[PDB]
Order: C-alpha cells, then structure tokens, then sequence
C-alpha cells in the first residue's frame, strides 16, 4: 500500500540536452513530471516592455512580443527572486525583478541588426544567451530610425505564457518495443526500430506481455539555453513537491476545521 | 510610373510588384470589370421555341 | 419484469383475456357519447388499432408465445390504456403549420 | 475582448477554498474531493498512487469542463479504512518517492560529471 | 436606366485578391436567373477561364 | 391526358385506370377522387428519395385544398378568394389591392 | 515578415539563426545539410527557415530620411 | 535538334518569358 | 453446491467462418461424456488456446463453496474461499435463450443454453437432461482450467 | 542558378535511368 | 438583473425550416466568446460550426420563460411528428468511437473502466461485476455500455454489416460477426451499435428510450454516451491517411483489368453501331439505345471495381470503419477515391459535344468513347487526366447551380405552403377546424 | 530556342523574339475548334495505336488552365471540384501582407499578419503569380485525428503555446476620414 | 486551409496538454478526420506527406498539377528514408496521461490559412438600444447597434409550437409598446 | 409594412455569434460568453423571498 523505488540513469549529459532514463515507476508520475517540464518551470523572462521612441517600421506592439520571446539566463537567480504578484512592494524592485535597457539608433549609412546583445542589463548574471553562435535578431534599423526603450523581467512559468517555456521538446517515450499492445499497428514491418529499441532486426515487434507494467521511461530533455538540463529536472521536481506539499497541507485544514 | 525602375517606385512610397491598371478616383481604387457580350458582325440563327417563329436570325 | 420464464405453464385462464379486450375496447374512447352516431363513428375511428390489439392478443398466442400471468396481463392492459390517452392530439395544436 | 487572463488557471480567488471534501450518500465509504485552479498534473498522479493502495475500491478523476479549472476526484475505500487517510497517505508517500527519484537523479548527475 | 457593379473598389486584402480582381469578368444577364444554361461551365471555356474559380452564391 | 375517351375503350379497366393529372379527374371523376390521387401524387413524390412523411399531414393539406368544392390553388388566385378575412389576404400578398 | 525567436511548434530560439543560414547557403552549402550544420533535428523547426519570407527588406526600402 | 523527354524544364521557361514580357494585368 | 453443469472437452476446430476479430475467436468444441456441442468464445490473446487442447468446463452459478448467491459486483477485498482458485479463465455472464426442440405434445429431448458473458458468446447445445439448471435471465459463470494430461 | 543546375542534372538522371518503370498509382487514357 | 446561469432563453438558427429549429436551453456561461451547444443538436438546426451565425433571444416575463421551458425545450422535443423519429443523433466521430468500442474485442482493465464511470451522471455508484475475472479483470466495452442505457429497456436492431444469410441459417441468436443487436432489461448483449441503433431511425435504441422513460431520462442517455465515448477516444484514437487510402497492389491490377474490358465492350459496341448491327431496343431510337448500353456498361464497371476496392480493404482501414458506422461517408466514396470516380455526367446525359462534333479540341471528331465523354478513369489517389479533370469541374458546377436554384425556390414553396394552412388548429371538439369554424377533419388525421 | 531563351535577362531574348520566329502563335476560342490541339509533345506523338497523327499546335502544359486564386491550390486534381471552387474563392480572403508599402496606405480595413511563412510545397505556376513574395499563411504541423471532441464537426484545436509564440498572430486595421 | 477546409478554432490547449510524437513535435492544428472521405480531398493528404518529406529534406517540394512524376508510392519511398513511416502515420502519446493512441496518428506539416472573419467584428447584443424614427422599431447592422430581425419564418415555427404568448411579448412588448 | 414591420420585425435581447462544439455541455445547455450575458437582462420581480 506504498509507493516504489525508482531509479535513475543518465545516458548522455551535455550542456545543451540530457538523456536519462526512469525505471520502476508509474506511467502516470511519468507523464506528470513530462508536462511540468514543459509548463510548471520557475524562469525569468521579459514581461513589462516601457517604449519611449520607436521609429522601426514594425508595429509598436512587434517590438515588445519579440522582446518576450528572448530567453535569459537564471540558473541561481530564479530560485531567489520572488514572484510579482506575491511581492510586498510598488514598482518593480529589483528584489523582484531585473531592468533592461536598450537604446540603439542608427546613424551610419548601413542597416543596423539590432541583437540581444543590446539589452544592456543591470544585474550581471541575468543578461540574453550570448556568453559563450550570433545574437537573437530583434529588428532592423535603417539611417533615420530609433528604437529607445527600458523593459523589466520577472518570474514565471509556460502555464502562464510559452515565454517561461525553458524545454524546447522533450522526447518522452517508454516501451520501444510494442509489448504491452498499447498502440497497434497494421502492418508492424512497414515501420521503422525506434532508438531505444533492444529488438534485433529480424523480428518487428516483441511478442505480447499479459503481467507487464510500464517501466524504463526516456527522457530527452532539450534546455532552450536559459536553464541548464539538469537543472530543469531538478526545478521542476521541486516545484512538484511543493505543489504537493500544499495540497496535503490544505487537505489537513479541511479535515480538522470539520 | 512608366517603365520606371524599381527605385524611384519605392522612393515614391510605391512597390514594383504592384500590378497597376486601376484608376483612383476620391482616393478609391476603382477597377473595370470586362464585361462579355454578343459578338457584333455576326449571323446567328436560333430556334425559339416559346414563339410564333420556328426559326430567327440574328444579326 | 415480471420473469414470465415462457417454459412454465402459466396461470391465465382465455376468458380472462377475452374480457380484459373487451373492457379495453370501451375504455379508449376517441368520440364521447353514447348517440348511435357518436357510438358509429367511435367504432369507425378506434378501428384499425383495435383489429391489432385483437389480433395480438388472441387465445392462443397469450398462451404459446407470451405465456404471461395474471397480474402481468393486467399490467399490460393499464399500460397500454395509459399509452393510448397519452398518444390523444391535444386540443389547441396548430397542425397546419406542423404539416407545413 | 473577454479571453481570461492567464493567471486565473493557478491564482486562488478571494474566497475560493483549494481542497473541499463532500461525503456521497449512494455508497458507504465514498467522498468527492474537489480541487481548485489545477489540471491532470495534480490528479493523475494521486489517482494511480490511490489504485497502489488495495484498500481502495474506486479510484477516478475527472474535468468537468476544460475551460473551468476544476478536477473532482472520487474515493471509495474499505469501510474500516476512510478516504481521508487514504488520500493523505498517497500523497504523502507520493512526496517520498519524488524526494527519492530527486536525491538519486542528483547523485546521478554530480558522478556522471567527470566520473 | 444603365448597368451596375461596372466598376468596383478593388478588394485590397491579400495580393490574390488584387490579382482576382484585376482579371475578373462579369455578364450582363439579370441577376438570379431561372434559367440554367448560362452558369454551367461550357466546354468552350478551356484555357480561357478558369473552371474552379468562380463564387457560390446566388452569381 | 384523356382519361375520358380511354376508360370508355373495351379491354381496358375501368377501376384502376388513373390519370396522373389533378385538375382531369375533377371532370370525370369527382372532388373526392381528385383528393385521393393528389394523396397518391403527393406520397409518391416524397416518398422517392426514400424519406418519410407522416400521412396525417398529407391528409391534412389534400383536404385543405378540397374543402369548398373546388381546387383552391394555394397561389394568390385562391387562398384570397376564401372568405377568410382582409386582415389575412394582404399578409400572404396582394395588400394594397384586398384592403 | 522578420525571422520568429522560437519556433512554434517545438519552442527552440531559431531567430539567432537567419544570418547564419543565409552565410552557410552562401559559401557552398546547400538547404538539407546548412539545416543539419546548424543544429535543426527535428523538421517542425526547419520549416523557420525554409518557409520564412524575408519582406523586412522591402520595409526598410521605404526609409523615412535620407 | 528536338528536346525528348528532357522536356519538363524547357515547358516551364517559355512561361517565364512569357510572364516577364508581358504582365498579369496586360490586358487592362 | 450450485454446479449448474460439468464435463470435460475438447477442441476441434477453430474460426471455422474465418477469424473475425483480433482478440476472439470461436472454439467449436465437443465433449467426451455428455456428447454436447460448445461455441465458446474465449480471449485468444490472454489466454492461448490450440486444437487438441482438453479443459475442464464447470458453468457454476456462485464461486463459493458453500454456496452464498453472491449479489454481483466486483469486491476484491475478500479473503472467503472462491472456487476460481482451481481455474486459470473465469468469466461471468447471463443466459438470456434456452431454445429447444419442443412440440406441442411431448416435452422437449435437446435443450441449447445462450450466455452471452458481456459480448462473447456460448451454446451449450446437447440433451435436455443436464441443462435443468439453466433458466433465462440468470447470472452464470464459466470457470474452465485446461488439462496437461 | 542552383536551383536550375538541379533541375537539369535532375532531368538527365532521369533520362538515364530507364531500365523499367512499373508504378501502380498512374495511369495515362489511350483512345482508339 | 443580467442573464445569469440557469435562466431559459431560445436558441435559434436563421433558416427555421420546421419546428426542430428553436427550442429553450439553459444558461452556462463560460470565458471566451464563442456560442456553444451539444453535437448532438446541431442536426436539427442544421449548423456546421464553420462560421455559422445562431440567434439568442430572452424572454422578459416569468410567464413566457415557463412557457418556453414547459413547451419549446430540448429534451421534451426530441421527436418529430413528421416522420415521429428522433431528430437528434449520434452523427458524429462519437458514433464511430461507440461504435469500435461495442466490438466484441474490447477489454478494459480497472483503471480505465474505473476512469470511464466518472463521467456518468447516472452512476448507481457499484462496479460491475467484471467479464472476465481470471487471469486479470478484464471489462468488456458491451458491459461498460450497459450501465450507460438507462431502465428496462427492451429493443432488436441490426448493424451495418449484418449478412443477409445469416438469419436462416444457422447461428442466427449467436452472430460470428458481432452483428443482430440484442437488448434486454436496459443491457447490451449481442451487436454492435450504429446508426441504425443510436442514430435518427424509427425504433432506434434513443427512440425506445424516450417512448418508454422520460425526456429527462433520454437527456442523462445522451449526455453519459458522448461524455463517455468521446473520453474513451482519448485511449483509442481515431485518425485517417494515405495509409488508408492505398490498395494491395493486386487490385489496382483488378481495376485496371476491369477498366480494360470495359473500354474493349465499349469499342465493340460503337464498332457494332457504326456498322449497322445494334438493333433500335423498343421504346428508344438508335441513339438512345446507343447511350443507354454505353452508360449501363460504365456503371457495371464502376461498381464492379468498387466491390473489389471494398473487399480489399483491412479491418483497420479508417475509412471503411467510418462508413460502416454511418457516421460521415458512404461506399460511393470509397469507390470514388481508390477504384475509380466514375461518369461525369451533365443535365441527366454524358458531357455534350460543346464544339464541332467533340467535346474538347484535344479529342477527335465522333469520338464517342468513354475517355472523350466525361468518363474518369483514374481516381484521386492517382491524380486525373486534364480533360477528366475539366469534366469533374462541369460535374461540380452543375451541382452548385442545382444547390442555388434549389435554395431559391423551395423557400417560396415552404412560404407558400405554409400560409395556406397557418389557422387550421384542433379545437376542444376534438375536431380540426380553421379561422371561418369550417370543419375540415372531424377527426385530426381522420 | 530553349538555349537562346534560357540566356535571357543577361542579353535581350523575350517572348517576342519566339512568336516572330515562327513556333508559338495565338488562337482564339473562335478558331480552336478547327486544330488538333495535344496535350504533352512527348507522349502524344511517339508511335502507337493510330489515333489521328495529324496533330496541328500543342498546349504548353496542361495546369495553366487553372486561374489565379485556383493555381496556388496544391494538387487541385486530387480534390473534387466544388471543394477547389471553395479554396478558390476562399483564398481572397486569406490574411497577410497585402502590399509592402502597407504603412503608408490610408486605406479601409486593412489585415495583415505577423510572420507569413511560404508553403513548404509550392506549385510550379505561382511562382509568377508572386504568391511566394506575398504569402498568405504558415506551414503548420497538422495532425489528422479527433483527439479531445471539440474538433468533430468542421472544427480544429489550436496550440495555446503556438499562438503564445505568435502563430498566425495578425493585426487589423481601421482608418477613418473627416474635413 | 488549400483544400477548401474551413473550420473555426473550438478550443486552444497548452503545449502540455496537446499529444506528441516519438520527439517533442505536439501538432499545431487538428482537423476532423472525417471531413476527408464525404469531401474526398486526397490533395490535402498527399500535400501533408510531401511537406513533411520537404521538411525532412530542407527543401521545397513541386506540387504541380499535372505532372506524371508526382505519385504517392515514390513520395512514400522517399519518406521512408528518415525513420519515418512511409504512410506519414505517427504514433502518439495521450498528452494527459500519456499512454500511447492505439490508432497511428497521421501528422506532418501542412499550409494553412486565416480569414478576416473574427468573432469579435461578427459578435452583437442588444438591450433597448436606439430607435429609428419613422417606425419606432430597433436599428439594424451591428455597427448602428441594432436588434436581429425576428423573421417570419421564426413566427411559423413559434406558431407551430403554439407559443402565442411567447409570439406576443416577441412581436409587441420588446418590439414596439405604444399606446 | 405588412411584411416588413408586422409579421417580421426587428427584436430587443437579441444576439448573434459564431458557435464552436462543446460535448461537455449537456443537449439543453447552451456556453453563452460574459460580453452578452453582461449587457443582457432580465425583469424580476422584487420579492422578500
Ligand atoms: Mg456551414
Ligand atoms: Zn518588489
Ligand atoms: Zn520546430
């Protein structure tokens, strides 16, 4: 009447993906933890876009949308910054928050490529992907433009809007070989080995597995470039305890205040 | 705007790749609808039914 | 529902079902009166469904296909009598525009 | 010009409760657990982790609309074994094993860097 | 006394639009007609109209 | 159409022998007959697609359009006709001219 | 009209990649290895780069001064 | 010399140089 | 008790018209004592069955020893002796046809019991002695084991 | 340009391989 | 106060061709702005969800709300006296998705039978006992329904693909192939649903429904049958794709050998006909006949090929499931898009001779064959010929207009019809009369 | 002449030079009831059954029947016709960069849209239409199913994340006149 | 879409809750399935396979008309050679629970487009708004902020429901009152 | 004015909007927006009820 011992495999770690695999767990918890990768991931993004002068050609409202779309870096400042609407103050304290700034104006005779790396930054450590491969292109300016214009990060996450979405794809997938039935296929020769796939190249498919459960779930978690793999998992499994954490606490209320 | 390259088009806040041909009348683009009809100069010999005739030319 | 189990032989006895047509066919009334006219043209009216009431519940029939009892032919009697004034046209119904 | 905001999918409003339990009377031993402002991610995991339990005779969630945020979960357990409890210990051992599966990945990781 | 729709506001919304519109013919018989010869597509009109473009409403 | 001059014919019957036109029988035959193959008309040329139509409104429109005697046309030349009222006429058409 | 950020089917920043392609298809390179030689795994992202029509050029035509 | 079956590129640019001389809108 | 029938059979041929669906097929079986007739539908692809294969087939109306009558629904949590612990394939369904040849006169010889167990069928056609405990609109199950012999 | 030097070179690969040419989904109409 | 849930307003569609287009539903309001009713009732008015502009009027007296809500409501106006069938239907992917899940080869295990009885507003609150206890409880889709029909209902239907041969013979109470629905005390036990049992058919299992419990009850049927089927899609998927659109290889050789004995019959004729052999067949002139042959020889053809497109198919094939279920398609056009399309043909004849003597210039003069005349030989998985192509297009215009001129007059037959008969009405006589008392019908409907 | 016309743009060559040199030439409608007119030069010309071998012209290519808002239509063959006429006069109303110079047009409801991506298959005959300078949508990855319910009657389910990311996000347009 | 597959959108899901492939690739758009065979719109199907082997390749593929080089069999050969189904079919997981569909999903990349029609220029009510002046009746156009026309089709169908007092309070009390 | 402002007229508490399917609501339910319920009303009498 208790839970299982899962364990854990990495396959491939780099600075860009992570394969690991998941063995002797539920689909269910799987599943579970795959979209709060994708959703429920604390990261800081642009959300608060204050335009003095834009004289580009692209709308007033283009700037600001590609402005959220630029992913930044927060592998220790996410986890200590707190969110807006939780905060105890007026105006983005920077406590709660980091100022942008960029102010490019073309003058020379060659069209300006307005980058990331314009967005001059306050703080150090929360700066666009340029460290360490060119910039995220905002807009292009001509002689005669302008693009003046301060704008503020916070906290959230993809539930929220796709600009908290620090996977790219994650490549969930269990079972290579069909066992357990769960997709059928009509002609199983005229498809393709998955990767994964620990069957030889003779026979399609593994033959069929009444007392079978689902086990040795894959993972291929790809970083966008703001938060590092690992780091995501690691985030995202915290955020799931917390979650859970405030439900058995809300439950316990409920149950002595009746 | 004719045979006028492409520069003075687009300094003239214009694009070459607009097809033309229309007329602007009160600042609306009007355009002539090529209307079809009967062919002049020709014979035509039909056969009406709901008439008097068995057989009419046209002309 | 009443778990007729149709290999049994059942309790109904034919003048039972004989009688219970009888008083079926006078309660559904379609035209009130007892007139020689009113009565003519009741007989004419209820005429169709009561050659098919009579025609599927027979002597025989009720007593090789059905085989039901008693109180279940009593049931189906109240059922069908229900039915029927149920299935009455209302008064006040517009059928011209229902029919067009 | 009236699409919901984005924050109304996980934001409590001012008087809405997280958790409410209502007891159901066609069966013994059975409560609907009503959750507010969140999706499958919080119900499919209790509810496999509930079907772990032997004592629990049903087990099911549910959305009663994809736009309104709200799961129902029903429970219904051995009549010497309430719902409640059963719900916590789900949860609470759920927590365990996602403690455990974070320490291993961890120490994964840290050998897998140069080791 | 004279016709209508000879000339209409070309529909500046996509450039197929303008292009449509630009080549587009219109015939003179009265609009929502009885008759049914004249709105099926000839064999004749091969090469010279198109056969898939046209409206679906009562023209 | 002569129905007429061909029931008259030997060899031919002279019960069965329709005539597929509505206003013809209302010389030979009777209104009745006419309200019983407009029946016939009507079932046959809904009932061709293999749709449905309940017979009480079938009924109900032939006898409609039998019950002065007459073939009352539910064009404007004989639903204005009935003795209905003027306040009904102008609804259907023809306003200006039955007030 | 402008190259997106993210792509958006998968969410990978393609934006920072338009300039790069354009170089590769540039020297010798052509479409189906450039897309590879860039990082573009998937095919719901190599569309960003195949199906993007560049009219920010025919904008900056129109330049306001000068 | 005539052009068998290498046909299907040379269909297509006597309609380029159709198109390029003369515009969609010509008639007009 | 409640042993509406037992005896051993056999099978001899299987979908005869051709397999129909993927996971069901027919098993046109025969006994060895009573000479009754099976049609059988059994789930081919969690329990495999091939031709020549015996099994002990007991239509029984309750899973008890004692023979309580349960009231049907699924209650795993009992620890009460089941009869099904003897059986590797158990089914519960409810016959809804007993067709015989009757007459008017004389009574019928052979019996033929339709059970549909939630979709798969079964006629249980033979004599009209050993299918006395067979009435319409009764829930029954299965409980067959196959024999190594 | 490419483009172009694909198509020929695309064109006589095509000429070249004519060993057979057995396709089920085509089909041409031959009158008389 | 503003319209809050609950309240009884009139939701109606533009065209109200007949009494199924404005009836009461209840109030739900939700985020976005879009208006939203079942599928389920989109059949009666018609709609299509691809644009379509409904009405929504609000009454404003408690009097008029109940007398819409006890007269012009859903669940009571289920069925139409016109054809005194129900009106709204399973018509949907729902039908197919039910459909596949009342085969005989549908087991379930715990949790999803225990995930589908959620969404049962019916719901006793006990499982069912199981079909198959051991090796593993195993559910069966048939027995998950039957908790979905409410009461003792008592109904026999056939399915789609019910063999005639199959009643006289033997087997005919235990179906090999899953067909002769049987239901008893409100349980599915034999059969597969269809619509010739869920969908708009006299004696439907919805119609036994609603003549024996209440309008309610037939409400709460619908209600649990889509939420239930359309969540247990999620686990079976439905889909459609080129891999349902491909042959075996061998009959594409069976078509094209059809195909070519179909042109030699063809040629053999016209040669007959120019020869002075084919005799005038009574009733018609040589010409008439002539065409009569050539059209009766296509259309064998035709269907001969696609008999064997469709005894070709897989029991996986998507497109033969959705026509068996009746949902959206037919055979016609399964036909039409492997085997071959068919006969293009214009104002009830094959494509005329627009030009001198022949149709397109392409084609030679008296050229009658079955290519030169509109006959399509190809099918739209393998392209089409130019000049079949231009002759699928005249097919298609001739449709539209039809469609057009359709639209134009039967609105002013209805508007006619409709105003002729619009104050005849049965009085408290029992009598059917009209606005001058002139009985019309001593009886309503004799 | 394929040569000649294929260095074309760099020296002189047009279409005027091909119909003074005697190869292309333009019947009416009037007169092409008098010519063998063939379909392909190729097919219709090798050796077989003797059909009638005194073909007069040729047609370039068959598709060019098709007209403007028919022609960016991808595989028009493989559909039937009434859905085609439907694309077709639905195509008008397609959304996106209806002129370059769009900012500086005063006019009456104007739409345009944010990233008009080119369609990954693109016919052979828009090219000169200019369809893929100007293009009226994006490629998206379409999945042919019927995953939830709300897309079972002529009805599709959209990407909250994808519109989040701007997928077919457009603007509209409003401009007014008063003196 | 280029098919002559209209829709409107019915619900927008998050990228968590949409399916997915063997790789992160959730579909953008999902239409119904079985719109194809009633409509018999093939072209649609055969224009996802050669995106999704134009995609595959990183090339733009030829979709001409009419072109006897353009099957399916050779666009299926073609797709195979990526670890592809050679159909297109793909198989997908539950993006709630994420259990594997049964049935293969057919998914690849599609061109799609977008009307001006929006919901908010076509959505309208009314509560006693303005009235005109020669018949004290409400306006008419949504612009003018006007009733909808209660036609007379509608008064049948409420004459053949018998609601009189429904008809009543329509045609006189919330029409116009006058004394 | 027969046809035109007596047996057809032009209605107060009138709507009109796109329409999307929605399986989750029952056949008499209908998913109105809050833009039209808002500007919508309904007379009700005052009661201490
Ligand atoms: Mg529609
Ligand atoms: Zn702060
Ligand atoms: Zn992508």
């Amino acid at each position: 009447p208790y839970a299982n011992q899962p364990t854990v495999r990495i396959t491939e770690l780099t600075d860009e993906n992570v394969k690991f695999i998941i063995e002797n767990t539920d689909l269910a918890v799987a599943n579970s933890i795959r979209r709060v990768f994708i959703a429920e991931v604390p990261i800081i993004a642009i959300d608060w876009v204050q335009i003095d002068a834009n004289s580009s050609v692209l709308h007033d409202e283009f700037i600001a949308h590609r402005l959220g779309l630029i992913p930044l870096t927060s592998d220790d400042i996410v986890d200590k910054l707190q969110y807006s609407r939780d905060c105890t103050c007026e105006e983005f304290c920077p406590e709660c928050s980091v100022e942008f700034t960029l102010d490019v104006r073309c003058n020379e005779d060659q069209t300006r490529h307005v980058t990331s790396r314009d967005l001059i930054s306050n703080s150090p450590r929360v700066i666009p992907v340029t460290s360490r491969q060119d910039d995220i292109l905002i807009v292009k300016l001509r002689k005669g433009q302008e693009l003046r214009l301060r704008a503020y990060a916070k906290k959230g996450f993809g539930k929220e809007h796709a600009k908290w979405n620090p996977t790219a794809g994650v490549a969930f997938e269990y079972d290579p070989d069909n066992a357990l039935r769960h997709t059928v296929y009509p002609k199983p020769e005229e498809w393709p080995k998955s990767e994964y796939s620990e069957l030889d190249e003779d026979e399609s498919q593994a033959p069929y597995d009444p007392n079978g459960k689902p086990e040795r779930f894959y993972y291929n978690v790809e970083s966008c470039g703001s938060l590092r793999p690992e780091t995501i998992v690691l985030s995202a499994l915290s955020g799931l305890k917390k979650k859970l954490s405030d439900l058995q606490t809300q439950l316990s209320h409920e149950i002595q205040s009746d | 705007l004719n045979g006028l390259t492409d520069r003075d088009l687009c300094e003239l806040n214009e694009c070459p790749l607009d097809p033309g041909g229309y007329f602007i009348i009160n600042g609306s683009e009007k355009v002539l609808i090529a209307q079809e009809k009967m062919a002049t100069n020709t014979v035509y010999v039909f056969a009406k039914k709901d008439s008097k005739y068995a057989y009419t030319g046209e002309c | 529902i009443f778990h007729i189990n149709p290999r049994l032989p059942s309790d109904l006895h034919p003048i039972k079902v004989v009688e219970g047509v009888k008083e079926l066919s006078k309660k559904l009334v379609i035209v009130n009166g007892d007139d020689p006219l009113s009565r003519q043209a009741q007989e004419n009216a209820t005429l169709l469904f009561n050659i098919h009431l009579r025609s599927t519940l027979c002597s025989r029939r009720m007593a090789e296909e059905f085989r039901l009892s008693g109180e279940a032919f009593d049931w189906l009697l109240g059922e069908i009598e229900s039915k029927f004034n149920q299935a009455i046209a209302h008064p006040g119904e517009m059928v011209g525009a229902l029919a067009a | 010009m009236n699409a919901p905001p984005a924050f109304e999918s996980f934001l409590l409003f001012e008087g809405e409760k997280k958790i409410t339990i209502n007891k159901d009377t066609k069966v013994p031993n059975a409560c609907l657990f009503t959750i507010n402002k969140e999706d499958h991610t919080l119900g499919n995991i209790i509810k496999s982790q509930l079907l772990k339990d032997p004592q629990v005779l049903f087990a099911g969630y549910k959305v009663p609309h994809p736009l309104e945020h709200k799961i129902i979960i029903r429970v219904q357990t051995t009549p010497d074994y309430s719902p409640q409890e059963a719900f916590t210990n789900a949860i609470t051992d759920l927590i365990s094993e996602l403690s455990l599966l974070e320490e291993r990945f961890r120490v994964a990781i840290k050998d897998k860097q140069e080791g | 006394q004279a016709r209508a729709g000879v000339s209409q506001v070309l529909n500046r919304l996509t450039f197929a639009s303008t292009l449509s519109h630009l080549r587009r013919l219109n015939s003179p018989i009265g609009r929502d007609g009885k008759l049914a010869k004249p709105r099926q597509l000839h064999n004749t009109l091969w090469g010279m109209v198109c056969p898939a473009e046209t409206p679906e409403g009562h023209a | 159409v002569s129905l007429m001059r061909v029931l008259s014919e030997k060899d031919v019957d002279p019960v069965r022998t329709t005539s597929n036109d509505i206003v013809e029988i209302f010389t030979v035959l009777g209104i009745e007959a006419v309200r019983k193959a407009l029946e016939r008309e009507l079932y046959h040329v809904i009932s061709f697609d293999g749709s449905y139509v309940n017979y009480r409104h079938l009924a109900l429109l032939c006898d409609t359009m039998t019950c002065r005697g007459h073939l009352m046309a539910i064009t404007r030349h004989g639903v204005n006709r009935q003795d209905t009222g003027p306040l009904m006429k102008c609804s259907f058409e023809e306003t200006v001219d039955v007030l | 009209m402008i190259i997106p950020v993210r792509c958006f089917t998968c969410g990978k920043i393609v934006g920072n990649k338009w300039e790069a392609y354009l170089g590769l298809l540039q020297a010798e390179y052509t479409e189906g290895d450039a897309l590879d030689a860039l990082g573009l795994k998937r095919y719901c992202c190599r569309r960003m780069l195949l199906a993007h029509v560049d009219l920010i050029e025919k904008l900056l035509n129109y330049a306001p001064l000068e | 010399e005539i052009t068998p079956d290498l046909w299907q590129e040379a269909c297509w640019i006597v309609i380029s140089s159709y198109f390029d001389e003369k515009g969609l809108v010509r008639q007009q | 008790a409640g042993i509406l029938f037992e005896d051993i059979f056999d099978v001899k041929d299987i979908d005869p018209e051709g397999k129909k669906f993927d996971r069901v097929s027919r098993l046109h079986c025969e006994s060895e004592s009573f000479k009754m007739d099976l049609i059988l539908d059994v789930n081919i692809q969690i329990y495999p069955v091939d031709l020549g294969d015996k099994f002990r087939l007991v239509i029984a109306s309750t899973l008890y020893e004692d023979g309580t009558l349960d009231d049907g629904e699924y209650n795993p949590t009992d620890d009460r002796p089941s009869r099904a612990d003897q059986f590797e394939y158990v089914m519960y369904g409810k016959v809804y046809r007993i067709e015989g040849d009757e007459t008017s006169t004389e009574a019928a010889t052979r019996l033929s019991a339709y059970v549909s167990y939630g979709g798969l069928l079964m006629r249980l056609q033979g004599d009209a002695n050993n299918l006395h405990g067979f009435e319409v609109d009764s829930r029954v199950y299965l409980l067959m084991k196959k024999l190594a012999f | 340009e490419w483009n172009i030097v694909e198509s020929e070179k695309a064109l006589v690969a095509e000429s070249h391989n004519m060993k057979n040419q057995q396709m089920d989904p085509f089909t041409r109409r031959q009158c008389k | 106060r503003h319209m809050c849930d609950g309240d009884i307003v009139i939701f109606n569609r533009q065209p109200t061709l007949h009494k199924m287009s404005m009836m009461g539903h209840r109030v739900r309001i939700l985020p976005w702005s879009t208006f939203r009713l079942n599928l389920s009732v989109t059949t009666p008015y018609n709609a299509d969800f691809d644009g379509d502009e409904m009405n929504l009027h609000l009454p404003q007296s408690l009097e008029t709300r109940a007398e819409i809500q006890e007269l012009a409501m859903v669940p009571r106006m289920i069925v139409t006296p016109q054809s005194n069938r129900p009106v709204m239907g399973i018509v949907q992917d729902t039908l197919t998705a039910v459909r596949k899940f009342t085969k005989r080869d549908v087991f379930l295990e715990r949790g999803e039978v225990m995930n589908l009885l959620m969404f049962l507003s019916t719901w006793d609150g006990k499982v069912p006992q199981p079909a198959i206890l051991k090796p593993r409880p195993l559910w069966t889709g048939k027995q998950i329904f039957s908790l979905i029909i409410p009461g003792h209902i008592n109904c026999i239907r056939t399915h789609s693909t019910h063999p005639d041969d199959e009643d006289s013979g033997p087997y005919k109470h235990i179906s090999p192939g899953d067909t002769k629905v049987v239901v008893e005390n409100g349980e599915l036990i034999m059969g597969i649903l269809c619509k010739k049992s869920l969908g708009t058919s006299a004696g439907s299992l919805v119609h036994i429904s609603y003549l024996e419990m209440g309008h309610d009850i037939t409400r709460l049927f619908y209600s649990n049958i889509q939420t239930v089927i359309n969540n247990w899609l999620l686990i079976e998927g439905h889909t459609i794709g080129i891999g349902d659109s491909i042959a075996d290889s061998k009959t594409y050789q069976d078509i094209q050998n059809t195909i070519k004995k179909a042109k030699q019959d063809v040629i053999e004729v016209i040669e007959k006909a120019h020869n002075n052999e084919l005799e005038p067949t009574p009733g018609n002139t040589l010409r008439q006949t002539f065409e009569n042959q050539v059209n009766r020889i296509l259309n064998d053809a035709r269907d001969k090929t696609g008999s064997s497109a469709q005894k070709s198919l897989s029991e996986y094939n998507n497109f033969k499931s959705m026509v068996v279920s009746g949902a959206k398609g037919s055979k016609i056009n399964i036909s039409q898009v492997i085997a071959v399309v068919g006969q293009q043909n214009v104002e009830g004849k094959r494509i005329p001779f627009g030009f001198k003597h022949r149709t397109l210039p392409h084609f030679i003069k008296d050229d009658y064959g079955p290519e030169s005349r509109g006959f399509v030989e190809n099918s739209y998985l393998a392209g089409l010929t130019p000049t079949e192509f231009f002759f699928h297009a005249m097919g298609g215009r001739e449709g539209l207009i039809d469609t057009a001129v359709k639209t134009a007059e039967t609105g002013y037959i209805q508007r006619r019809l409709i105003k002729s008969m619009e104050s005849v009405m049965v009085k408290y006589d029992a009598t059917v009369r009209n606005s001058i008392n002139q009985v019309v019908q001593l009886r309503y409907g004799e | 002449h394929i040569d000649q016309l294929k260095e074309r743009e760099y020296n002189n060559y047009s279409w005027q030079d091909l119909v003074a040199s005697g190869v292309v030439e333009y019947i009416d409608t009037l007169e092409e009831e008098t010519v063998m007119l063939a379909m392909t030069p190729d097919d219709l010309q090798e050796k077989e059954v003797a059909y009638c071998s005194t073909y007069t012209h040729c047609e370039i290519h068959p598709s060019m029947i098709l007209g403007v808002c028919a022609s960016i239509i991808p595989f028009p063959d493989h559909n039937q016709s009434p859905r085609n006429t439907y694309q077709s006069a639905m195509g008008k109303q397609a959304m996106g960069v209806y002129i370059t110079n769009f900012h500086v047009r005063m006019d009456t409801l104007a739409h345009v849209l944010y990233y008009p991506q080119k369609p990954l298959v693109t016919t052979r005959s828009m090219e000169y239409l200019r369809f893929r300078e100007l293009p009226a949508g994006i490629n998206s990855i379409v999945a042919i199913a019927s995953y939830t319910g709300y897309n079972q009657e002529d009805s599709v389910i959209m990407n909250r994340s994808a519109v989040d990311r701007g997928f077919f996000r457009s603007v509209f347009y409003r401009s007014y006149k008063e003196q | 879409s280029r098919h002559g597959q209209k829709g409107t959108c019915g619900i927008q899901y998050r990228q968590e809750d949409m399916p997915f492939t063997c790789e992160g690739i959730t579909p953008d758009i999902i239409i119904n399935p079985h719109a194809i065979p009633s409509r018999m719109t093939i072209g649609h199907l055969i224009e996802c396979l050669q995106g999704k082997v134009s995609a595959n390749k990183g090339e733009i593929g030829d979709a001409t008309p009419f072109n006897d080089a353009v099957n399916v069999q050779k666009i299926s050969n073609l797709l195979s050679d990526y670890g592809y189904h050679l159909r297109g079919n793909e198989v997908l997981y539950n993006g709630f629970t994420g259990r594997k569909i049964t049935s293969q999903i057919f998914i690849g990349p599609t061109y799609y487009q977008r009307l001006k029609h929006m919901v908010d220029d076509k959505i309208h009510s009314r509560a006693r708004g303005p009235i005109q002046i020669l018949n004290r009746q409400p306006m008419e156009g949504r612009s003018r902020d006007g009733g909808l026309r209660f036609g007379e089709m509608e008064r049948d169908c409420q004459i053949a429901h018998g609601a009189a007092q429904f008809l009543r309070e329509r045609l006189f009390e919330a029409s116009d009152p006058y004394q | 004015r027969v046809r035109g402002n007596l047996m057809g007229k032009r209605v107060d508490f009138s709507a009109r909007t796109v329409i999307t399917p929605d399986p989750n609501l029952s056949i008499d339910q209908v998913g109105v927006p809050r833009s039209i319920a808002a500007n919508m009303t309904f007379a009700e009498i005052v009661t201490p009820f």
